[PDB]
RNA sequence: CUCGGAGCAGAACCCAACCUCCGAGCAGUACAUGCUAAGACUUCACCAGUCAAAGCGAACUACUAUACUCAAUUGAUCCAAU
């Protein structure tokens, strides 16, 4: 009985695995796709500074993150 | 090897400009 | 000693085989879900973090 | 033996060196080899069917 | 009353240079891991591009040229507008593939540089070889 | 060993053979105090038995 | 070591040895590797496989373990389905 | 202690005073080209070529073939340059090349290749296969008479023989169709030999076919000095080389000492050596053409052994050297338990005296 | 002698001759050999089991596509190119 | 007070001083850093440590892909937790 139950548990869990993978992998791609979007935003915030570098380069980005 | 006639056949750094910051 | 960055966690197979392996992850990142080879089923399956073993 | 040294085109550091060498200059390095002593095998009569 | 025809030597001597290679039991020259290109092959396709011509060689690892196709040949040159363009490289691939099959060469390795592999010329030459029947990978040696 | 004992007349095949007869023929030495539980018949010599 | 016990006047076995080493009847001693269950997370697969091996002791250690164990532990045993049965006897050993 | 170099050291001709003004490679491809050239030159130090390169004889290979054809380079170059201008003048040819839609006619290329470089490519390929090594003890010849050999398979299909392509013994069960270009009054000798088939002597060959005193290219009218025997590569013996050799005769020749009976099913009579056959007839015979194919065992070879040669079929197997192990020691310190299995003959339990 | 053997079905006899043609000698006898044991009994038992496996495989007529061996893969390419060199007669 | 690199110790190995200098007690990327197995190396013993063909299973016909980058980046037995 123990062996039969363990094999059945694995079989059931392993019949769900294929669908689990596509969902996981599709979400990993989205996670990676969501990091790239965040990267683009930072570059835009630097252009808004317009080369007015100095001490007031960090807080400017903070102001715009609050807006988002 | 030092004693052998082929000593230094692998020398190369004398052929490149000295780039030492 | 005081410094603390990563942690050691136990990754448990989702195939129900009970096979587990330990991996290192950043403390400030989310729980890991990994595709890892499970010897019991003899093919790569999803593993999900269950417990933190220790601080690395 | 001593042989001419050609690095892999993906080995960035080595490729940067050879491109800066004066034309006509060839790098050499020392290589070690094993000369195989025995053949991979032999064909032997196993049956007369 | 032994049969004269049944006098067979206990060991068979096969002097065919390609025999052990065709059985995929011959040694390949492994090693040379720190230099380029690898020596771990029996035959390799080597493409020589010059200012005026395109030549493709199939050579054994021992350095013997097996078959060759060059735009210097009148047989090929007479049909080419240019001997230095992509069309010339594709033509060399098609001609070489036919000569390979007639010589019995069905497998070879190709060892391009990164820029060569990305070039359209070499991509068209490789497709010509594979369409022509030649496989540009070699079967693994059988050790056991 | 069993065939050897029979050929020399040390074990009698005309009667049932058990531990007592094997021990009485000095064919095997059993040590119950050393956790011996008896004899195991092994195949060695099957071709010529 | 107790060379002569107070009750029997006999040599005693060092039981620490019995808990760690397997004696093959041919004279060889088998052991596990120290640290084979320690800090596996920081050790490579190749190292971990080496640590799992059952290995033989050298001459000096074998002589020492023989002295630290009484004759009982050197007898030939016939355990049923012994995993180590094949290794009790040497084969093709010269000199 | 130092020792002076035995010759010019690499990179000595580089003037190190004007290093900044000297031209650099700048490209991996330019260094590699120079590196490959340097590797091929002879050196006074130890080299890979010294230990692994085939030891060719210093004396050049004797040429035993027909004279090269006489060509007028001036007239040839004029006609060739004119043809290229006509091809390049066409505007559609320029557009097909620019749009990468042009192609060459492979059949026409091969026909011209047969008449130009073909002979030298066949010589190079025959040298690679070891035919000159085995058939003429290193002497070479340029096959200047194209030899076309094809085995009839079925009724509508032919299997051509080129220079190393694989033909099965079933396809070669009957004599092939042979054609070449020959002038009227010329005499020719065709022979087929198996370089690797001999089952007894390592350096001997089997004569599978010998046609002598062929008038022109009418192969069916030549004398059958040795009748056709299909290839019989033994199972497990690998891939064999069968070579067709065409010889141009200066006169009619008497081949009575090479005549084999019809049929000839005795392997001792088929034993043959091309070097000896040619050496005695060299004064009146010259190698002209060459074709060869590669053959491995197939199920039809059993029929040749069982029926035609009236013998049991020899089977061979490729046997590898036994594995090396160091001398077994009484105390294999730090070796795994499986060390003992490396020196065990049998896997079945032993019980000794018991 | 495979052909004479009447304890094997005739269709089975004809399919074994094709599958195990390499084990049948000139006289027509199917020869099996086992040398994997010290004991003649086990060697004979192995040979007898091979006979039982041969008859089972022939009767089973399995149509399952077996995985191609590595040595066979190279021969497949070589056979493909040999067919590709095949020509037709100009005037049939 | 343990570990690594360099000089002393110029060229196989080894080589000391409360000798001369600089470092380490991690980090990052993987998630087949899966399994298994010839033959070897070894810090002068032991312990420990190191490199690996073939094979299985993967990956693969774009990835200097196959024992990850990295110099050291580390702790025996008992015992405890599970
Ligand atoms: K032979
Ligand atoms: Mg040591
Ligand atoms: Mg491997």
């Amino acid at each position: 009985q123990k062996r039969r139950e363990r094999e059945q548990h694995i079989a059931e869990c392993m019949a769900k695995m294929p669908q689990m993978i596509v969902n996981w992998q599709q979400q990993q791609r989205e996670n990676w796709e969501k990091a790239q979007a965040d990267k683009e935003r930072r570059a835009r915030l630097q252009a808004e500074a317009q080369e007015l570098l100095g001490y007031q380069v960090d807080p400017r980005s903070a102001r715009f993150q609050e807006l988002l | 090897y030092k004693t052998k006639p082929t000593h230094g056949i692998g020398k190369y750094k004398h052929l490149i400009k000295a780039e030492e910051p | 000693k005081s410094k603390s960055k990563n942690i050691l966690v136990r990754m448990v197979s989702e195939a129900g085989t009970g096979f587990c392996f330990n991996t290192k992850r950043n403390r400030l990142r989310e729980k890991l879900t990994l595709l890892h080879y499970d010897p019991v089923v003899k093919q790569r399956v999803l593993f999900v973090e269950k417990k933190k073993i220790r601080s690395l | 033996t001593k042989e001419v040294y050609v690095p892999h085109p993906r080995n960035t550091e080595a490729v940067d060196l050879i491109t800066r060498l004066p034309k006509g200059a060839v790098l050499y390095k020392t290589f070690v080899h094993v000369v195989p002593a025995k053949p991979e095998g032999t064909f032997k009569l196993v049956a007369m069917l | 009353d032994p049969v004269e025809n049944e006098a067979v030597a206990p060991e068979f001597t096969n002097r065919n240079p390609r025999n052990l290679e065709l059985l995929s039991v011959a040694r390949k020259e492994r090693g040379w891991r720190t230099v380029f290109p690898s020596r771990e092959f029996w035959h390799r396709l080597r493409v020589i591009r010059t200012q005026h011509h395109v030549e493709a060689l199939v050579e054994h690892q021992n350095g013997k040229v097996v078959v060759s196709a060059s735009t210097r040949e009148w047989a090929i040159k007479k049909h080419l507008y240019s001997t230095r363009n992509v069309v010339a490289c594709e033509s060399i691939g098609r001609v070489l593939a036919q000569r390979c099959l007639e010589a019995g060469i069905n497998f070879m390795v190709y060892q391009p540089t990164p820029w060569e592999a990305a070039s359209d010329s070499m991509k068209r030459l490789q497709s010509a070889m594979t369409e022509g029947g030649v496989v540009l990978r070699e079967p693994q040696r059988i050790y056991e | 060993r069993l065939q050897y004992l029979i050929d020399l007349g040390r074990v009698d095949p005309s009667q049932p053979i058990d531990l007592t007869q094997l021990v009485n023929g000095r064919g095997v030495t059993i040590q119950p105090l050393k956790r011996d539980y008896g004899v195991q018949l092994v195949e060695e010599g099957a071709d010529t038995f | 070591l107790t060379y002569f016990s107070a009750r029997k006047g006999k040599r005693k076995t060092v039981k620490a040895v019995i808990d760690r080493f397997l004696r093959l009847h041919c004279g060889l001693w088998v052991r596990r590797k120290a640290g084979y269950k320690k800090k596996l997370w920081k050790k490579t697969p190749a190292r971990k496989k080496r640590l799992r091996e059952f290995v033989f002791c050298n001459k000096t250690q074998s002589k020492l373990l023989d002295k630290m164990t009484t004759s009982f532990w050197k007898r030939r045993n016939w355990y049923v389905d012994d995993p180590y049965q094949k290794y009790h006897d040497r084969t093709n050993l010269k000199v | 202690r130092r020792t002076p170099p035995l010759g010019p050291m690499p990179n000595s001709d580089i003037d190190l005073s004007n290093l900044e003004r000297l031209e650099k490679y700048r490209s991996f491809d330019r260094y590699r080209r120079r590196a490959e050239q340097e590797a091929q030159a002879p050196h006074w130090w130890r080299t890979y070529r010294e230990y692994f390169g085939e030891k060719t004889d210093p004396k050049e290979k004797i040429d035993i073939g027909l004279p090269p054809p006489k060509v007028s380079r001036t007239q040839q170059l004029l006609e060739r340059k004119q043809a290229i201008q006509e091809l390049r003048a066409n505007v559609e040819e320029e557009r097909a090349a620019r749009l990468r839609t042009a192609s060459v006619p492979l059949d026409a290329v091969r026909a011209e290749w047969e008449r130009t470089c073909g002979p030298y490519h066949k010589q190079r390929l025959a040298e690679y296969y070891g035919l000159y090594r085995d058939l003429f003890h290193g002497a070479t010849f340029v096959p200047r008479v194209p030899l076309h050999v094809a085995y009839a398979v079925g009724e509508d299909d032919l299997m051509p023989v080129y220079c190393g392509n694989e033909v099965t013994p079933t396809e070669a069960a009957q004599a092939p169709e042979v054609t070449y270009e020959a002038e009227e009054g010329s005499l020719w000798t065709l022979l087929l030999t198996s370089l690797d088939g001999h089952l007894l002597e390592p350096d001997a060959e089997y004569l599978h076919w010998l046609l002598t005193n062929i008038p022109g290219n009418r192969v069916a009218e030549g004398q059958v000095t040795c009748p056709y025997l299909p290839p019989f590569p033994a199972r497990g013996s690998g891939i064999h080389r069968l070579a067709f050799l065409l010889f141009k005769q200066d006169q009619p020749i008497d081949f009575s000492e090479d005549a084999r009976p019809s049929p000839c099913y005795q392997l001792a009579q088929r034993t043959f050596r091309t070097f000896d056959f040619y050496k005695k007839h060299q004064e009146t015979m010259t190698p002209a053409g060459l074709s060869f194919f590669q053959c491995r065992w197939d199920d039809s070879v059993t029929y040749i052994f069982h029926q035609l040669l009236d013998m049991r079929e020899p089977v061979f197997e490729f046997v590898r050297p036994p594995p090396y192990h160091p001398k077994q020691k009484r105390f294999p310190h730090r070796q795994p338990l499986r060390y003992l299995d490396r020196y065990r003959d049998s896997h079945e339990p032993t019980y000794g005296i018991y | 002698h495979l052909a004479t053997a009447e304890w094997i079905a005739e269709p089975v006899r004809q399919k074994i001759a094709i599958t195990h043609k390499n084990k049948i000698n000139r006289l027509g006898e199917l020869i099996l050999t086992s040398e994997s044991s010290r004991y003649q009994f086990r060697n004979l038992a192995d040979c007898l089991q091979k006979i039982r496996d041969m008859i089972t495989e022939a009767s089973q007529t399995p149509k399952e596509p077996t995985k191609e061996d590595v040595k066979l893969h190279r021969i497949r390419i070589e056979n493909m190119n040999r067919e590709r060199l095949r020509q037709k007669r100009i005037h049939s």
